[PDB]
DNA sequence: GTTGCACGTCGACGTTGAAC
DNA sequence: GTTCAACGTCGACGTGCAAC
């Protein structure tokens, strides 16, 4: 997506929106109907498109009052009707706006305008992606709350990336919202496909009907996916009424979802939007995350992989937390999580990160138990630049991750550890089991890996693995192998160098490092003694 | 080998073992009048902690409510640690003196048993910068930005006889009370520097002073608004869309420049082009800086003085305020009078807080009282103030080493402490052999050597 | 207006509007629709209030969106038709929840609630009243923004009791919002009038009807209002709906809107809301506040009195603002300015006064200039304890206040300097014109009187009058009469007596008062020379 | 050139009580 | 009894550009 001067335009329009009553969250939803239908009489074939006696021209003569209420009674009659692939759009639409002198003045402004962000031919495209430009701003912003939904454009383009989303696989996302990750997923299709040319008729209508698919709670949000796909061409089912189904997932509908080779989400965070847990699992919990997360495990095929955005909640919580993750890593096999940065989120205060795993395992598609046997993990959190409007977050930052990943989507491509990135380096190094007989330079390094056992017995289970310290200081660094690879030992060591440099002064020893060996050897081993 | 080198005297065991209880505590119902009413026993919560050691209890918590609520009743000479409030994971620790308490969930008692290991030893032994480093390895914490109890007890520590833990906390104090004996000289430098800003700007070297409409003064001086001295400007800022602005090679200082101090360059510099179709102000050296926006606390006023050698000078946006001096003054005697907060009086005198706040209005500084010295004078008396200032900064160096001192003994008595030979003092037949700088060391030499020596005799001694 | 049960039940419905998309502005407006078709059913003469097919009943048996698109419906047909009584309610009436989900839950759930909050005998009162203190907790929130309308209760209050409204007055609010102010005034008037019963039908009719009047600009809001006068039993004029009209004060509704006997409001800080200034003013000026205060001069009768809480942004504002407070001062007599104290409001920042003056004056009440002689200040807000959810602003804070106001309405009272409150000794004085020449008893006192001359030469015409500095410092209190009655001078005073501290040490003189006076008597008078 | 804010936006320290 | 937070509470430090 980009946006500039149109968005800048659509900005404008909002103003009407936010005096009319209308949230800032609900602001494109608001944009998006209007401009809709707008459009369709752009066309001049909206006859097609619209049903009589219910179109452009018979909301935009109506003013006041009378006008407003026309509007409510048109989306009703949009919404519900055979012509399925209008009615999803308007499906469960409905208009914020309780002043009636701001709609007025909202459905003339637009009305006289331009085509202005567009291109030769008409741009409906441009309006949309502007949309979702202009929804992305919203998201960023704190005050809307509209944020929820909202996730780092990198971020969603590197998961897709690693996961590697190939044609007549099934790719599915819980919480679809503004559906994100299908567009992006549908993208990596086409870009590989030379826009499904590649593909025979068949696999074509399979991926623009079948391949991906979406569950949307709040039916306002939905019909900003709906319509996000529609100028994406994805037009999915039209019995649901398109790609993004409207429904909860952690209800009746959750479980009457198809299954999927793929899974792309992030679901939300805290306790969520009003949805009932009216689904048991086999951890039955509180937690709405965990809950997503099992049916994750659920919906996925046998061999099936999926990368999940999650609150750092989830990695140690205990209680049926513990339960889950454990289940988690029988079930599936859990090789890596990427700790994210913070600041990158609309929410300031939200650690988080990216689990990535197979159901089962490749070799057996099947395997209840023991899948996961070593994890791998990143830290792009600590010792990072921090993020804001001034210190954008970008796709540059995730490359290193991306590399040391493996070009293989299993991630069962080689690996080592040594990653030093982001003045890893330079980072100070905590003490423990985790850098527990770790020499120094591997302690300073991002990208380690860590074995289930080790899980289970150190971390007791939990996945809340982190080496490094957020500091900044400067000592001078001479010191011993075993020195270094004690972290613990450092503060004990070190104590005896103080002692030394007021001899050497005494002595008048020069400036070498042939020196300092010398003296460290027989002062090192007293130590030791 | 272990957590760290570790002595053959000593042990490594976990905090749940050596310690009798530990668990939190939690919060009442606060709606209930009844549970706060008239309460005898003492509530503590994280503030508590923080302010000095717990002698006092700022809220108070009635034992009905106590039965109701799990907060429970604390033994004294307690440690006590604090979940939340850290970065991120480090925790902190207190005493309590006064008779058993209560406190919230963030608070976690722990008593340790009796002998066993010493409440002083422990508390030393968290603070130590290893036991941060060993936490620190658990991270930031996903999901947790607290510290969890059972995460507490995990923890393991070396234990030293029960003697030697007596000692190695008795030294440790010590240090800490001679920090503090530093931060007392520091504190009243300020003091005295604050008697000559009013004392010198006022009564000036004279002798003889009449009455003035600005306070008595002495004769000689004469009284003169800013206006008639200096020249006020405004200025303007440009459009962050064109990228053409964006190209640059002249400064522009912002206030946060100001907060930073004095100025010769700054962060984000604006291109010519944009001084021209802008019509910025250009600003030569030499002259004095004021800040317009943020305020300060409150209304106030805030002040800087640009240097400049032939080859550069400065240009500052709309929050920042220039004025320059026409023939006669000297800019580093002014700066000094602005701040002075006799100036501070006058101001905020003339406008309280009001809605034209965090921010100084032209016509105020331009009305603005000055007295006017003469050239020599002036220059006399700002070369004065300007070095007191140096002053305070060397101290502060000082304190810093110190508190690096302490953090190289500590390292070492953490792993010295703990074996055995702490405990026991040097074989010595006299006291003498300690009381020379050197003798002390080299009878520490002999008996190591000896007793090196002897411990030869069996692996075992050494091996243990 | 108070409420407990009450309203924590009827907070836990709002929970439904919060999910269904209400804001939480708007969660009052909601609920008290629903409420009130609720009560019409209990009462069960519903026949008479509401039409057939629109009732209760019908509303409560639909269920999704089909509920949602009947209750649109119904707020449209109340809304219009010629019972303009229950059709001012329902004027420019619109639910604000999107979710259809939400709107099943939460009609249900009020259905069932109780007379919970009642007495004997039906308490319709007791609902609005909840409703009222519910809303309150909204305009205290921050997160709303329903603070913009909040205005202290006690606030209110102390300025009906200054008012003193009678019987046959016309009561005006600009900027009515749920019409706190004229309640309150009503209250007053009733409690004089024992109920109006003293009076004779003829004048009570006038106080039903005539006596109160108000305007809003927000429908919504004004919904509220409406339905708090009607509990209040403050019926108004039917024509408009009631006794708050819909309509823009700056547009031609302002100007429409009768003249007034008194007048008590808090117009909105800040930009304000879609508000257009149409309407054409003595000196025409961006700032909403501004308008306000030239429409409220307009509006009141020669002789008229009025109070008005404005930010200090009035006080001090040049350009027009200057043109305009000269213009203030000559066509009325503004007597009393109030400074409040911060916390108060929803909003921390906002520093806020309050106004008293009369229309022209009394001897001349059609005086046009130089109707402004002097000034009284009471400053309430330095030196004052935080205030917030702990520490509660009352009433007890302005009982001085009034005190020293007089009971004269028209502020005409005898009126002497000297009012320390508040441990207003305590506070430190500042160095300024205001304080010039003063002594350094009055220094400190709150209440002080200013000339106009002095406004206008000092001040420059600006009401920005402030004697005192907020502060905590300990400092021994000897010092001359003189040298305290000049705060500048006392710098340089002091500087002479540290060194007679010194000279005092080598004497070894007691510890006394008259010893301190003798040497003072050389040592001060040589300063002087 | 320059003025104004029921301000607009950004670090420090610890939740507290509903939930089980 | 006690557990947990796309955190809750107390500030800290200054708008910046549309408007005239
Ligand atoms: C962080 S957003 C997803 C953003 C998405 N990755 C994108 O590209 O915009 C999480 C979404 O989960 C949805 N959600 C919350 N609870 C749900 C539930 N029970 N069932 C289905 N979706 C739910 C929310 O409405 C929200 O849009
Ligand atoms: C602070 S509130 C008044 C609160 C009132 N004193 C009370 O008791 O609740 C200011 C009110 O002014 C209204 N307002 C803003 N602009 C207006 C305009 N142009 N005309 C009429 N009312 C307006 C707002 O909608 C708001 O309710």
């Amino acid at each position: 997506m980009n946006n500039n001067d149109l968005v800048a335009k659509l900005w404008k329009l909002c103003d009407n929106l936010r005096d009319g009553g209308v949230s800032y969250q609900n602001y494109v939803n608001e944009l998006a109907s209007l401009l809709f239908l707008k459009m369709c009489k752009e066309t001049g074939q909206e006859a097609e498109y619209l049903p009589e006696g219910y179109r452009w021209d018979d909301l935009k003569s109506r003013i006041g009052q009378e006008q407003l209420q026309f509007y409510r009674k048109m989306l009703v009659h949009l919404g519900e009707d055979d012509k399925k692939l209008v009615q999803a759009v308007f499906h469960n639409v409905s208009t914020t706006i309780t002043e009636p002198k701001q709609i007025t003045a909202l459905v003339s402004n637009m009305d006289s305008l331009d085509w202005y962000n567009g291109a030769h031919g008409k741009s409906r495209d441009d309006f949309g992606d502007m949309y979702e430009g202009l929804l992305q701003k919203n998201a960023n912003e704190t005050k809307s709350g509209a944020g929820q939904y909202f996730t780092p454009r990198p971020l969603i383009k590197t998961i897709i990336h690693l996961l590697k989303p190939q044609p007549r696989e099934v790719v599915q996302d819980p919480a679809a919202g503004t559906a994100g990750f299908l567009i992006e997923a549908d993208r990596y299709v086409k870009s590989q496909t030379n826009d499904l040319d590649d593909l025979d008729g068949d696999t074509q209508d399979f991926q623009i009907h079948r391949a991906f698919i979406g569950l949307e709670l709040v039916p306002g949000t939905r019909r900003l996916a709906l319509m996000n796909c529609l100028l994406h061409d994805i037009e999915g089912n039209l019995d649901h009424g398109g790609a993004i189904r409207l429904g909860n997932t952690l209800g009746s509908d959750g479980e009457n979802l198809p299954k999927a080779h793929i899974v792309a989400t992030n679901p939300p965070f805290g306790s969520a939007a009003g949805t009932n847990i009216t689904r048991t699992f086999v951890h039955p919990t509180s937690n709405k995350q965990l809950c997503f997360m099992q049916h994750i495990i659920e919906t996925l095929h046998p061999g099936g992989r999926a990368a999940v955005v999650v609150p750092d909640n989830v990695l140690f919580e205990g209680g049926k937390g513990t339960d889950i993750r454990r289940d988690l890593m029988d079930k599936c096999h859990l090789h890596t999580i990427l700790r994210l940065p913070t600041g990158i989120f609309y929410a300031q205060g939200v650690k988080t990160n990216v689990l990535f795993f197979t159901k089962g395992t490749v070799a057996n598609p099947n395997q209840d138990k023991n899948c996961t046997d070593d994890v791998w993990v990143y830290d792009l959190r600590t010792n990072m630049p921090s993020f804001g409007k001034r210190t954008p977050f970008t796709d540059e930052h995730l490359q290193p991750f991306e590399r040391v990943y493996g070009e293989d989507p299993h991630g069962l491509s080689p690996r080592t550890e040594g990653e030093w990135s982001f003045n890893a380096e330079e980072t100070e190094v905590a003490d423990s089991e985790e850098n527990k007989n770790t020499d120094q330079h591997l302690a300073t390094s991002r990208w380690r890996k860590f074995s289930r056992e080790w899980i289970r017995t150190a971390k007791s289970d939990s996945l809340d693995i982190s080496w490094l310290k957020d500091k900044d200081s400067i000592d001078a660094d001479s010191l011993p192998e075993p020195d270094v690879l004690a972290a613990e030992a450092m503060g004990e060591l070190v104590q005896a160098l103080s002692e030394l440099d007021a001899l050497m002064r005494e002595l008048g020893a020069s400036d070498e490092a042939d020196l300092q060996r010398q003296l460290l050897e027989e002062a090192f081993g007293g130590v030791k003694e | 080998m272990s957590a760290g080198k570790l002595p053959e005297g000593w042990v490594i065991a976990p905090v749940s073992t050596v310690t009798t209880l530990i668990r939190g505590v939690t919060y009442k119902k606060e709606q209930a009048i009844n549970y706060l009413k008239d309460d005898y026993l003492p509530l503590i919560r994280a503030n508590n902690i923080q302010n000095g050691k717990f002698d006092t209890t700022d809220l108070v918590f009635v034992p009905k409510n106590l039965v109701k609520e799990s907060q429970k009743i604390s033994p004294e000479d307690i440690v006590i640690a604090m979940s939340s409030g850290s970065k991120s994971v480090v925790g902190k620790s207190a005493h309590q003196h006064l008779p058993f308490e209560c406190s919230f969930g963030a608070f976690c008692g722990v008593l340790r048993p009796e002998k066993l290991i010493f409440s002083g030893f422990i508390a030393h032994f968290t603070k130590s910068s290893l036991y941060r480093n060993k936490i620190s390895s658990l991270s930031a914490g996903a999901n947790i930005n607290n510290i969890k109890p059972a995460s507490f007890d995990l923890i393991n520590i070396p234990i030293p006889p029960l003697a030697e833990q007596k000692i190695i906390a008795e030294k440790l104090d010590t240090l800490l009370a001679q920090v503090d004996s530093t931060k007392a000289r520091f504190e009243q430098i300020p003091q005295i520097l604050k008697r000559f800003r009013q004392a010198v700007l006022g009564g000036a070297v004279n002798g003889k002073l009449t009455e003035k409409w600005r306070n008595f003064e002495p004769q000689h001086s004469v009284f003169k608004k800013l206006n008639f001295e200096s020249i006020l400007t405004e200025l303007r800022n440009g459009l962050s869309s064109k990228p053409n602005e964006s190209g640059v090679g002249h400064p522009i200082l912002r206030i946060s420049s100001v907060r930073a101090g004095h100025v010769d360059q700054n962060d984000i510099r604006f291109l010519e082009c944009s001084e021209s179709e802008l019509n910025r102000h250009k600003l030569q050296d030499g002259d004095l800086l004021f800040t317009r926006y943020n305020g300060s606390l409150e209304f106030v006023g805030v002040c800087g003085l640009l240097k400049k050698l032939q080859h550069q000078n400065l240009l500052y946006p709309d929050k920042l305020i220039r004025a320059r001096l026409t023939k006669d003054a000297l800019p580093e005697y002014i700066e000094i009078f602005f701040s002075s907060p006799s100036a501070r009086n006058a101001m905020m005198n003339c406008v309280k807080t009001t809605s034209g706040q965090k921010g100084i209005s032209g016509k105020d500084i331009k009305s603005q009282v000055v007295l006017l010295p003469p050239v020599k004078e002036q220059a006399e008396i700002v070369r004065r103030v300007e070095q007191l200032f140096a002053y305070a900064d060397t101290i502060e160096k000082q304190v810093n080493n110190a508190l690096a001192r302490v953090n190289n003994l500590t390292q070492s008595i953490l792993a010295k402490a703990f074996r055995g030979e702490l405990t026991a003092q040097w074989r010595a037949e006299n006291p003498d052999l300690i009381s020379g700088e050197n003798s002390a060391a080299a009878l520490l030499e002999k008996i190591k050597a000896e007793r090196a020596a002897s411990g030869g005799k069996k692996a075992s001694r050494k091996k243990s």
